[PDB]
């Protein structure tokens, strides 16, 4: 799914909490009216990640991979080529990190 | 105003993965069949998504669940969702989500 | 009772011209300046008011100049500078001593600038 | 030579309606009114009934066009005819002094011209503070309802000996002359730099030159080449073609949406083919990778 | 808001002469006359539409009605005759008459 932006606005704060809204309404006599249908959505929160990004041939991103999702992508992202060859690839190092 | 109805229950939040989602493009430069990279806030693949609940039914008769919290902002925000009859408009991002803010 | 000013200025088109109004014989302070412009053979033009004590420079918009009106108040001389001179600004400026009141009289004035602005020089 | 190209428009600094609104609010509660992110509009001043005065403070009146602004309030009221004296930094006076006051530290304007051809009637729904115990702070209102208490005597609420109402309204008679006639008067609020450009100034579009080595400068992109038109399709919301280097490649003209692409000059190197100079000191020079034009 | 001056008027001495200042739509009860002389300063005449500056001699009047402003002048003197201008105030743009040229004759 290809977002594109919709308006670059001058906001200048920092927005640390929110809730989202609903539109409800009123019912009259039955066995205050309020809730209608269903409702339900989905929440993920952002993170900075490295993506190597394949703009279609006429534009629009077509394809997209991260590159600490697992040593298996970093060598699609190190080698910048999304077709990796049979072989073996020198990702990025390790290091032992002190206790 | 401020007609309040708050209910009781939060349950476990139901999760999900997100499998491919969240790319957006981010800069206006058209770029034709590329492989370009940046390091940016993104929903990284694969992750845990929290499938919300509002308004929600679990039929006996009735049982419309009220459920929608107040949640950070964090680093960055994605948001998804289904709603053929429209029951969302928009979001009150804030911080204080009061006045001593501004309010979005 | 005295307003003195800049002798006439021989300019380019596009080029600038400033003309000095230097007041004496009454206060400064207490009367605006009306800056009046008469073409040559033509009728009287007024670029605009000055406040002594502020920058109330009104702009007349018959012509453009770019200009300003600047009063120098340890010498009670307005200014006007007129630039991106044309050769149809050519004429004699004349500077009017104003009331500070609202009202506008120019009862005494300056002695009239000749610009001639030409790309014929002197 | 050089191609500026910002967009069409870029929005218009609206003081309109401010000076054009129907009923303005009365002198002694003025207009406060953001005009922001637009583009200076002494344009639509051009052709006007006429204000029956101009006087903006800070910078030349073709800066107003030239120098963008910050916060941007066009202050909307109607005063009574000689009360433009009375509208100014460092004025004593009535509406100074009392109902409408604007500071010494004020850059911006203040504009008269006769309502009595409008806002004329009976009409005493117009009012002024006549009396006021000090002046107003820079940009301050004063609303007050409250008596004026002349003596020690409190007056409660109700009139008696020097009990006065402060506030007084102006009847305006439809034979009002040039002393009694009213003057709409407008101010704008703002302070020239150091904040962001509410009114920027319409900002020069240089004729947009085509299929010729220019120094182009699109919404503050800058770049020199040969701009063409070019078949290449971009998404609606982008900016910048580019390409493998990132160098920048294609752009899109704002004022009318089309695609140019852009190109190297024609550089080479040059190269003198030689027979030694001792058979001839006849050259023929060779231009490497160019189009016989530039030549 | 632009006034209307007649360009020229030829009298002869003693003869009343009026100079009428014409302004566009609406007018205001003050006006300024002016009595320019051959390359030389114009000097007001008439202030208020209604009086003079002192000096100014007791056959220069001025006045206004509806929209027209005149320069009336009583028994001239051939030494009197000049080019003549009246003055729009309070409309921001002074717009000054285009100027009448007093011709006297019998000389
Ligand atoms: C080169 O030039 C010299 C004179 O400078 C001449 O003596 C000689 O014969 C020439 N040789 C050839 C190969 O042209
Ligand atoms: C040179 O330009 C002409 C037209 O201007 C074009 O027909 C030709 O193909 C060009 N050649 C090169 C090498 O650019």
């Amino acid at each position: 799914s290809a977002l594109e932006p919709l308006v670059d606005l001058p906001i200048g704060i920092n927005i640390t909490r929110f809730q989202t809204l609903l539109a409800l309404h009123r019912s009259y006599l039955t066995p205050s009216g309020w809730t209608a249908g269903a409702a339900a959505y989905y929440v993920g929160y952002l993170q900075p990640r490295t993506f190597l990004l394949k703009y279609n041939e006429n534009g629009t991103i077509t394809d997209a991979v991260d590159c600490a999702l697992d040593p298996l992508s970093e060598t699609k992202c190190t080698l910048k080529s999304f077709t990796v060859e049979k072989g073996i690839y020198q990702t990025s190092n390790f290091r032992v990190q002190p206790t | 105003q401020c007609v309040n109805l708050t209910t009781r229950t939060q349950l476990p939040p139901a999760y999900t993965n997100s499998f491919t989602r969240g790319v957006y493009y981010p800069d206006k430069v058209f770029r034709s069949s590329v492989l370009h990279s940046t390091q940016d806030l993104f929903l990284p693949f694969f992750s845990n998504v929290t499938w919300f609940h509002a308004i929600h039914v679990s039929g006996t008769n009735g049982t419309k669940r009220f459920d929608n919290p107040v949640l950070p902002f964090n680093d960055g925000v994605y948001f998804a969702s289904t709603e053929k009859s429209n029951i969302i408009r928009g979001w009150i991002f804030g911080t204080t989500l009061d006045s001593k803010t501004q309010s979005l | 009772v005295q307003l003195v000013q800049s002798g006439a200025e021989v300019k380019k088109p596009g080029a600038t011209v400033k003309i000095s109004c230097k007041v004496s014989g009454y206060s400064f302070s207490n009367y605006y300046i009306h800056w009046v412009k008469q073409a040559p053979g033509k009728s009287l033009e007024w670029i605009g008011y000055i406040d002594p004590f502020n920058g109330g420079t009104s702009d007349n918009l018959k012509f453009k100049g770019a200009a300003t009106l600047t009063a120098d108040t340890s010498t009670d001389t307005a200014y006007m500078e007129l630039s991106s001179l044309r050769s149809e600004d050519t004429a004699v400026y004349y500077c009017a001593r104003s009331e500070y009141d609202p009202y506008y009289v120019m009862d005494y004035w300056g002695q009239g600038t000749t610009v001639t602005v030409s790309s014929a020089s002197t | 030579e050089s191609i500026v190209r910002f967009p069409n428009i870029t929005n218009l600094c609206p003081f309109g309606e401010v000076f054009n609104a129907t009923r303005f609010a009365s002198v002694y509660a003025w207009n406060r009114k953001r005009i922001s992110n637009c583009v200076a509009d002494y344009s639509v001043l051009y052709n006007s009934a006429s204000f029956s005065t101009f006087k903006c403070y800070g910078v030349s009146p073709t800066k107003l066009n030239d120098l963008c602004f910050t916060n941007v309030y066009a202050d909307s009221f109607v005063i009574r005819g000689d009360e433009v004296r009375q509208i100014a930094p460092g004025q004593t006076g009535k509406i100074a002094d009392y109902n409408y006051k604007l500071p010494d530290d004020f850059t911006g304007c203040v504009i008269a011209w006769n309502s009595n051809n409008l806002d004329s009637k009976g009409n005493y729904n117009y009012l002024y503070r006549l009396f006021r115990k000090s002046n107003l702070k820079p940009f301050e209102r004063d609303i007050s309802t409250e008596i004026y208490q002349a003596g020690s005597t409190p007056c409660n609420g109700v009139e008696g000996f020097n009990c006065y109402f402060p506030l007084q309204s102006y009847g305006f008679q439809p034979t009002n002359g040039v002393g009694y006639q009213p003057y709409r008067v407008v101010v704008l609020s703002f302070e020239l730099l150091h904040a962001p450009a509410t009114v920027c100034g319409p900002k020069k579009s240089t004729n947009l030159v085509k299929n010729k080595c220019v120094n182009f400068n699109f919404n503050g992109l800058t770049g020199t080449g040969v701009l063409t038109e070019s078949n290449k399709k971009f998404l609606p919301f982008q900016q910048f073609g580019r390409d493998i280097a990132d160098t920048t490649d294609a752009v899109r003209d704002p004022q009318t949406l089309e695609i140019l692409d852009i190109t190297p000059c024609s550089f080479g190197g040059v190269s003198v083919i030689t027979p030694g100079t001792n058979t001839s000191n006849q050259v023929a020079v060779l231009y490497q990778d160019v189009n016989c034009t530039e030549v | 808001i632009v006034l209307t001056q007649s360009p020229f008027q030829s009298v002869s001495p003693k003869e009343k002469v009026t100079i009428t200042c014409r302004a566009s739509q609406s007018i205001s009860s003050n006006l300024h006359w002016y009595q320019q002389k051959p390359d030389q300063s114009p000097k007001l005449l008439i202030k208020y539409a209604s009086q003079s500056i002192s000096g100014i001699p007791s056959r220069f009047s001025g006045s206004g009605s509806g929209t027209d402003f005149t320069l009336t002048i009583n028994s001239l003197e051939a030494e009197d005759f000049g080019i003549y201008f009246c003055q729009q105030t309070n409309f921001w743009p002074y717009i000054f008459g285009q100027g009448t040229k007093l011709e006297i004759l019998k000389r």
